[PDB]
Order: C-alpha cells, then structure tokens, then sequence
DNA sequence: TCGGATGTATATATCTGACACGTGCCTGGAGACTAGGGAGTAATCCCCTTGGCGGTTAAAACGCGGGGGACAGCGCGTACGTGCGTTTAAGCGGTGCTAGAGCTGTCTACGACCAATTGAGCGGCCTCGGCACCGGGATTCTCGA
DNA sequence: TCGAGAATCCCGGTGCCGAGGCCGCTCAATTGGTCGTAGACAGCTCTAGCACCGCTTAAACGCACGTACGCGCTGTCCCCCGCGTTTTAACCGCCAAGGGGATTACTCCCTAGTCTCCAGGCACGTGTCAGATATATACATCCGA
C-alpha cells in the first residue's frame, strides 16, 4: 500500500536541495567546467542532443551538463536529469523480515535513473560522535554512505526516499557518481529491464567494524550470509 | 617630409625593410618597389593572424590574445596549417580531441 | 636600443579589432613570425634572382618568392594587395 | 558501518583526464629534475658551463611539443594495429616512418 | 641517475595530452631513451655555437638556433 | 601440369627487380600524363627529353619509398596483403595528408 | 585521360622493388591518386619557374630546383 | 716563377676557383686567406672518402668503371654517408636488396 | 660556344689517386659534380648564417670548421677538421 | 531569559599588476645631385622540339582453377586501471658573492682594388679496349611421389 | 624421405661506341704595390647565475584489488596468384618544318654614394580598473547558566 510512503514522510525530514555542515566541502579538484561538442538545438520541439545511442562527451565522462554555461547546445537538456528531478514513479511496500523494501512500480528499461540518494553531509570528526550516539540510542538500521576518502553521507533524520532499499546479493541496481556544477551527487540506475512487482536492490560493499553483525535473508544461490 | 609608408598606404615601415634588404647580403642591388610589395604582404599576413586569433578571443569571453588563442587560430585554419607546419608555437597546447574507437 | 616590430602589431589590432589587446608573449610570438617569413621571403628572391644571372631583386622577384612560398588561396590575395600598394606608390 | 557501492570503471577517469590536459596549457615536466638532466649531458661536451633560464626553458618546450606528437603518432599506429595499449613497437614504427631512425 | 627525474606520473600525463587510454609498462624507458637522444642532438649544437662564439653561457639564442638547424621553428623566444 | 606454389614467383620478382636498375613505368604514357596535367597551369607549353626523365626518376623513388614504409605497416598489422589504409597511415604518419 | 596508362603491371612492378609479396585490389587508384598529386605539386612549381624566366621551354634546371624545394636533392641532371 | 696555392697548400681541388665562388656567391662582403684552402681540404677529403667506397665496390662486383649502381651502393652501405644523404635521390642507382624475414619461407 | 667550368678533371685526379687503375663513365662524374656543388652550398651557407649570427663580415677559416663540425656527423667531422687544419698549417708556413 | 562568542560583508580606506599614456632625445629616415653600369631592345642563326608514317614484337588485357590468408567468434588469465596511507622533494621567500656578459678606446695588420703576365684549363678529333649481346653446357632450386 | 622440370650461372666468340689522350687557344689566376678600416687586445662596469637555508604542502611510491582486453586457437570463404591465349600499342628508324634560346651590339635610366636636415620611436616616468585587503557592526546563530 501506498500510504507507507505518506506515513515516511512523517517518520523523517524530507528534503529537496542538498544541505552541508560547511561551505567549503571536498568537491572536484578541477573547476573549468569542460563543456561538450554536440551543436544540435531543437529549441522549437523537444531536445533530442544529448541523450544515449549519441556522442555526448559529458554523458560518457559523467559530467553534468550546466545550462547558462554550456554554449553552442542549447537551454534545456535531456542529459540534465538531476536538476530537472526527472525522477521515476515510487512505491514504498512491505516486505517479509526485511522491512519497508521499495518495489518498482512499472517496467524501468535497463540504464534508466530511478531516483536521487540525498541527505545530509558529515564530517568524520563528528561522524564519530555519530555513530557513538546512534550506536547508544540502539537505532534498528544505519542509513550512511561513502561520498570521498573523509567525507560520508548521512541520511537518518533529514534523507530521502532512497534510504529504504535493501541488499541482495543479485541486484538489479548500480550507483554512479556525478559533477554537478561542483558538487558530487548519488544517483542509481539499473542493471537489467526491472518488470513490474520487483524490490529494487544493489551491493552495500559495506566495511563495518562495530560490535554488531548483521545477517540478510536474500536466499538467493549466490549469497555468502555476512554484510561485507 | 612625408615617410615613404603614408605615400604606399600601408601599415608596416619600408624604409626598415629596404635596410634589412640592404643589409642581409641577398643580392648586390635592390629595387624601389620590393620592400613596398613585401610590406604589404607581411602586412596581409599580419592581418589575417590577428583577425583569426581576434575571433578565437571573442569566442571564450575574452579581451586580451594570448599563445592559447594564437595556436587555436593557426591550428583551425588550413592554409596556415599548411605554412606553420613544423613550427612550434610555446604555450600553446594541442588542439582536444578523442579518437571515436576510444569511446564507450 | 633595439628594433622590433612591437607598434606596428598595434596598428594593426586597432584596426582589425578595436576593442582588445595583446600580451607580451603573444607580442613576442607574432614578432619571430613577422621575421621568420621576412627571411624565407627575402632567401627565396635571393635564390630566383641568383638563378637567372642577376644581381637585383626586383617585385617581380618577390612576386615570384610569394607565389613559390604560400598555398594557393593566401597567395593570390598576397599578390593582389601587392599590386595595389605598388600601384598606389607608382600613381 | 558505512557501505561503499560505488568504485569508477577504467576509461572514464582517464577520458577526463585526456579532456583536463587537452584544455590546460602547462608545464608537465619538474623544472628542477629537467634542469639536472641538461646539465648532466651537457657536462660530457664541455666542462664547467653556465646555464640562463630561458635557454632551459626553450629546451623543455621543444621537449614537451616532441614529446606529445610522438605519443599522438604512436597512438596512431596502436589504433591502426587494432589495439587500444600502446607498444614499445608502436614508438619504434613511428621512429621508423617519420626517419628519425 | 638524473634520467629517472622524468617520472611515471610525468610521461602518463604527456599521454594522457596526446590522447593515450592505456599504457604499457615497457613504454618509459623507450621515452626516456627517446628524450636523452634528442636532448644530447639539441644540447651537442647549442655548445657548438657557444664555442664559436667565444662565451661560457648558452643563451637562449643558440638554442633556437640550434632547433631551426633541427627543422624544429621555435617562436617566443627571440 | 607443373604448377609453382603461389609466393616463389613473387619472391623470385623481388630479387629480380631489386637487383636490375630501370625504367618500370613506361615513357610516352608518363610524358603524356605529365604534358595533360602540366596543360592545366599554362597553354602551349614546351618540354626537353630530360625534363621528363627527371620526373620519372623522382616518380619512381617517391613511390619506392612509399610502398617500403607501407608494407612495413602491413607487416605491423600482422598481414602480409596490402590494404590502402597502410598507404593512409605512411602518408599521413610522414605529415603528407 | 592517360591516367590509367599507368597500367596494373607496372604499380605490380614498383611494389616488387619495394618488396611486396602480395597486394589487394584497392591499391592501384590510391596509387594513382598520390602519383598524380605528387606530379601535380612538381608540375605547377616547374611552371611557375619557366613563366619566371620568361621561357617557354621547361628545362630540367626547374624541375632540380622544383624537387629541391620539395626536399629530394635529385642527382644526375645538371 | 709563378706557383699555385692548390700547390702550395698540398691538395688537389683548386683554390683560386672556389675563392672566386666565395667572393661572387653573395655570402659576406670580406673573405679571408684559409678558408677556401680549408673548405677545398673538406672537399677533397669527402670525394676520397665516396670514390674509396665506389672504388671498392666496382672492385668486389668484378668491374672497371664506377657506375651510379656502384655509387648507390657505397652511399648506402655506409652509415654516415647515408646520414649525409638522407635525401637525396641518386639517379640510376635503385635500390638495396632487402627482403623482410617474415614474408619467405 | 661557352665555356662551361665543372669538377670533373679534379675528381679524375682524386680517383686516380685513390685507384691506380679504375675508370668512370660520364653519368657519375655528373653525380659527383653536383655531389660537390651541394656540399659546397650546405657549408658555404652555413657559414654565411655563422658570420651573420655574430655581426661579423669576414669568414676566416674558423667559420668554415664551426660550419664543418656542425654540418658532418660523428667520426667524418673530426677527420675532416684534422685534414682541413693540416693543410692550412701547410698553407702557412 | 541572561551573559558570551562568531560567520557573513559591505561602508571606508588601501596594496599589487601588466598594460595603457605625456615628454627627451638622438639616431636613423627623408630630399637633391651626379655618374656609371646593369638592364631593355632589335636582329640573326641554328639546333633542338614537334609532327607524320611503316614494321615488329614485348607487353598489356582477359578468362579460369584453386588454395591460402583475412576475418569472425570463443576462451584464458594476467597486467594495468583506481584508491589509500606514507614518504619525499618541488616550489617559494631571503641573502650573499662573483665570474663573466656588455660597452669603450688604439691602432696594427689584413683584405679590397688595379695593371701586366702567362701558365692553366675548356673544346675539337682520333682510337683502341671493356662491356653489350648471343649460343652452348653445367649447376641449383621446386614440387608432387 | 627424392627425379622431371624450370631458372640460373660459366665460358667463349663477336663488335662497337665512348673514356681517354693529344693539341691549339683564350683568360682568369698570380704577383706586385697602395690604402682603408675590422677587429684584437686591454680596461672598466654591473648583473644575473650559483650557492645556501628554512618552511610548507602537493606530488610520487608501494601495495591491495579486480576485471577487461591481448593473444592463442578454430572455422570459412573468397579473392588474388600462376598460367594460357588474344590483342595492341610501344620502341625504333626515318624524314621534314619551324620556333624560340643564345648571342651581339646599341642605348638608356635606376640606383649607390654623398651631404644636409629633421622628426619618430625607444626609454622613462604616471595612470588605470581587476583583484584583492585592514577595522567594524547589523543580522542572526548558537553555547552555558
Ligand atoms: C531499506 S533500509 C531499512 C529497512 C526497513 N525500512 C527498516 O526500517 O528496517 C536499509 C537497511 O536494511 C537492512 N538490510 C539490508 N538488507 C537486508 C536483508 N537482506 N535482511 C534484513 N535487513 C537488511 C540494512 O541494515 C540497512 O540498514
Ligand atoms: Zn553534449
Ligand atoms: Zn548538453
Ligand atoms: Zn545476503
């Protein structure tokens, strides 16, 4: 049922632009902005330049694609999918033990963006303080991600709707990582045709070192029973 | 007292080059109409790498021409491609591109 | 003192483009260009004007020098700016 | 603990790479090691010489230019010899088709 | 043993500006031999000509002089 | 019924025609061809005999050394069948085209 | 047209000088091609020597001094 | 009497002929004393050195007189001499044998 | 006619030093003359390049031997240079 | 609620920066005048270039069998990509000393220049020998048994 | 593991045309002397090159991990090579017209050299807006008590 995800968005904070503890954050060491050669423009119609199948150099280098800076392509862009919020139809569903799993709702082709991982941005020096705090609270799951070398991702009390999905040992999902306009964001495509009535799932790769481990309950013939 | 390049109409000096020509021993004797003519030939040259170098200026936004823009400009023109061929120009950089069978 | 060709680039961006200007390096560059086609010209005349037992170099030795020298469309255009300020000088 | 999905595939990082140094204009090589280099084979030719900095640098931007259209030819003859790595054969054919040797 | 002044991370990033996806391991020392052979052709004519012009100090003179000898114009530094 | 496996004859036409020093294109299809396109540049032109024979000779060296270096890029190619894309790669490797 | 009087046996015959074993099909225009933009360039640098000279004949002087230009230094005539 | 300077010297190129060559070639406007004996010693010693080289090769092809073939093959067989003339075209004279070892069998 | 100067007699003598019995037809006494008006050339301007480089207006013998040790390569240069001072200490004295 | 410490940043007033403008000047460019030698022009001669025609045959053109190499696909496994912590030396300032580059004077010796001379080298005409050509026999490589 | 069959070299006879030697003839190399200035040498200045040292921090190195492509192997099919027959225009020999390249003599006018006059570009001080920087206080924005 679709009222979990009315009920989510009263159990957390929702968000909708990305938010730091601090201004100056690691980003992209190189700020030039290199642009791309396509000079296509259908301005009157709908954008057809930078999309798959094409030469897009910002596509194949995962560069975000900046409107009042790339010349010669045009205003609106098929490539932008993550300011435009071009997102896919969501529905937070029950699952048996593992929780409120997120199932696809229609039939996602493969290499199609689903939706955005957003949330909030820590510190190590306080990500210690963190993980003491929700390791003491006893909070059921952990909600973090990798962002750089000392940078992670936090997503527990302000996240999004990407913060519910499981791990399973054959996922149908994958994780990118994108420069837009000198910030780097989350994004997961997917792997194969996702039909209708299947729990969009990737790998965590997760290195815990707590004194806690946790089982999963995949039960699919590839699986090992540890987290990492 | 009028200088000999107001009387030609032209840009470049000639008194300069009929020096130059006087002096670099190229023959025993040289003519009237010879430095006016190659005057205005290097003036013409002078001119078309200014204009294109002008143009690669004006297309990055900028208001001052630097080594960046003067190989841009011989490099993207095919005749003086063809005359700077094995002529270095320093700070200047290689034109970008990428090879189609590097793709993904 | 020491000659260059540092004004006359001058003239001739404030006349091709009025509203920029030039570095040094570029100055530099555009400098060794200027002298770098002056020698190739004035070595090639010597040698046309050498070849037919001569001892003048003439504008039609020039002529020749540029029409040997540039491609095919540069030259012409080389040649018909020649021609007019020659005419110019001569009218 | 913190779960890590993300790890970047070979080639993408290297095109980006490939677009930073086609755009930038720069020294490539250290000046100093470059400096210690000329002066080392110069000291075979003549004994206690002396050096400006124009000189030196003059050399590393003929290096630096000679350098990079060699790699250029040489990426040439891999992509002609239906490969993307780059062989020491593939130096030594360019060397060889050019006349250098 | 100044010839491994010129780096790994150095001869990649002259790659990686001609346009180069992937190297070998054996292309370094083929590079390094490359550059002592055209830099002693370069430096053996600059010392020439300071030698015949009666100073101890190679300017930046004979060396242009010496890459136009090479075939090799240099411009920016006359 | 005395056939020879295909390569000896060409191997035997390498020897033979790297030791003999001659003419191999022929002189009054090459004169022709040099007085058609010399046609294009300046009307009633005249030749010497020598002039032709300095072109042919150059001719022949320019094409020599062309086809050494592209059957050295066929080599490189792990062929031993020429394909115009090796005489491609020796001319613009050389800086022609 | 007497650019197809440089016959199939005779390009057959210079690539066995240079060496060649075995050659495809697609050769002789390509060959033919370059032969012609070669003569082409020597041709037009040779007129424009001869209507230097105000001659009418092309003497073998102004092909040398065409071909040393080019960079072949050609031996033999003159 | 009336000496040479080609005799005076010890060389065989004249010396007078190429100090004619020096002051009518257009190269500087003063010509000293011991360049043209000096450039004539160079150039005899360069056509010693290329007719030593014909010389020996007309001599193991069991002839008599030096042909462009023979020349071709004394230029080309030596390594400094074909650095010299790396282009030039000697008419005449065709090629080196060279067969690559992967084409026989 | 008109009298027409080329190196023949003087490349005859040479070989006939240099081989007491070897002849030579008319087409590489042409080849060897040019040989010699080119390597002529090659030094002539290169010293003309060295004289102009260091705002001279004589070309001594010096301009000649930089010319020389600059336009032959390797063991050739050296040989000629000791040749070319041999006969200039013979010229001297 | 009360006391205390803090990022942002424009109001006011200042510190580089590499290029863009008022003057001093002195050294190189411009205006007449003369002489002479390189260059333009007409006539002539011949000799090399172009054109046509007939005979012979080496070489170009055209089919045809086949077999060997170019091309497409699959699998192995290694070696070259990305990342992280550690180490190392490249930039970047400040000071000091000096070999050697750059600029002036003196004048000695070295090369430009002209007249007379004559031995040296370019051109015409034999001439005999070395290489071009052809016939016969011994030697060496090829390929299906 | 080898005999027919096709190239290929050795040797001998014929022959023919071109490198070499000889001789006569102009002409530029040689010798002598005079004279103008190019640079060899000594001296003075002063300026970038070399050496050293402290601080900072960005680049290189070693190692772990992995996965994508270079290369070996197999099939297949197609197109280029060897060989035989037919055609065809290239090579040679020969003759004939003629047109422009080289030469010679005559005439002219273009430019090098000289002197005098003068003004234009090279240094040498001032002035920019872009890019920042030393007090400081409203506007919130948290951290104890
Ligand atoms: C979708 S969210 C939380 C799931 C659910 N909404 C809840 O409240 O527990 C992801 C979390 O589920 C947990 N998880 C992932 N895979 C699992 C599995 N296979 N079985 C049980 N829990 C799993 C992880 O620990 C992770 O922190
Ligand atoms: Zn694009
Ligand atoms: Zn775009
Ligand atoms: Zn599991």
């Amino acid at each position: 049922e679709p009222d979990l995800t009315e009920e989510a968005l009263t159990k957390f904070e929702n968000l909708d632009d990305c938010i730091y503890a601090n201004k100056r954050i690691g980003t992209f060491k190189n700020n030039d902005f290199m642009e791309c050669d396509c000079y296509e423009e259908f301005s009157d119609g709908v954008n057809h330049a930078c999309d798959e199948d094409s030469d897009c150099i910002n596509r194949l280098t995962l560069i975000e694609c900046v409107n009042d800076l790339c010349s010669s392509c045009g205003n609106d862009c098929q490539n932008q999918r993550f300011q435009k919020k071009q997102y896919a139809p969501i529905a937070i569903f029950k699952t048996k033990h593992k929780g409120y799993g997120v199932r696809a709702e229609q039939d996602i082709e493969a290499n199609q963006f689903i939706y955005e991982y957003k949330g909030e941005v820590i510190e190590e020096m306080e990500f210690r303080d963190r993980l003491i705090d929700y390791d003491q609270r006893h909070f059921k799951h952990f909600y973090f991600m990798m962002l750089q070398n000392g940078e992670f991702i936090d997503a527990t009390i302000k996240g999004s709707l990407a913060r519910f999905c499981n791990h399973s040992c054959s996922p149908n999902a994958y994780v990118n990582k994108w420069v837009v306009k000198d910030k780097l964001r989350m994004g997961i495509f997917a792997q194969r045709k996702i039909l209708k009535g299947e729990e969009i799932t990737f790998d965590y790769n997760v290195d815990r070192y707590g004194a806690q481990a946790q089982k999963c309950y995949c039960e699919e013939p590839n699986c090992i029973g540890f987290l990492g | 007292a009028k200088t000999r390049s107001s009387r030609a109409g032209l840009q470049f000096p000639v008194g300069r080059v009929h020096r130059l020509l006087r002096k670099g021993n190229y023959a025993e004797r040289v003519g009237a109409g010879a430095p006016v003519y190659l005057a205005a030939v290097l003036e013409y040259l002078t001119a078309e790498i200014l204009e294109l170098a002008g143009n690669a200026a004006r297309d990055n936004k900028k208001t001052r021409i630097i080594p960046r823009h003067l190989q841009l400009a011989v490099r993207n023109d095919e005749e003086l491609n063809k005359l700077l061929g094995r002529v270095t120009i320093a700070q200047g950089g290689v034109l970008p591109n990428i090879q189609s069978v590097l793709l993904p | 003192r020491k000659e260059s060709y540092a004004i006359y680039v001058y003239k001739v961006l404030k006349q091709v483009h009025p509203d920029t200007g030039i570095s040094s390096k570029a100055m530099s560059i555009m400098n060794s260009f200027v002298n770098d086609v002056f020698e190739r010209i004035a070595g090639e005349a010597s040698r046309l004007a050498h070849y037919n037992k001569r001892s003048t170099i003439t504008s039609r030795e020039i002529q020749t020098a540029v029409r040997l020298l540039l491609p095919g469309e540069l030259a012409k255009h080389a040649v018909s700016e020649g021609t007019k300020a020659v005419t110019k000088y001569t009218s | 603990g913190v779960m890590k999905p993300h790890r970047y595939r070979p080639g993408t990082v290297a095109l980006r790479e490939i677009r930073r140094y086609q755009k930038s204009t720069e020294l490539l090589i250290r000046k100093l090691p470059f400096q210690r280099l000329v002066r080392e084979i110069a000291q075979d030719f003549k004994t206690d010489l002396r050096f400006q900095s124009s000189a030196v640098m003059a050399l590393q931007e003929a290096s630096e230019a000679y350098l990079v259209a060699l790699f250029e030819d040489t990426n040439l003859c891999a992509i002609h010899a239906k490969r993307v790595t780059i062989m020491p054969k593939d130096i030594q054919l360019a060397r060889r088709i050019r006349g250098e040797r | 043993d100044n010839i491994q002044g010129i780096t790994k991370p150095a001869i990649r990033r002259l790659a990686r500006r001609g346009g180069v996806k992937r190297i070998s391991g054996l292309i370094y020392e083929e590079t390094r031999g490359v550059l002592k052979v055209f830099l002693e052709n370069v430096i053996r004519d600059a010392v020439t000509y300071t030698e015949h012009a009666k100073r101890k100090t190679v300017t930046a003179m004979d060396v242009v002089y010496a890459l136009k000898r090479q075939g090799r114009t240099l411009y920016g530094f006359g």
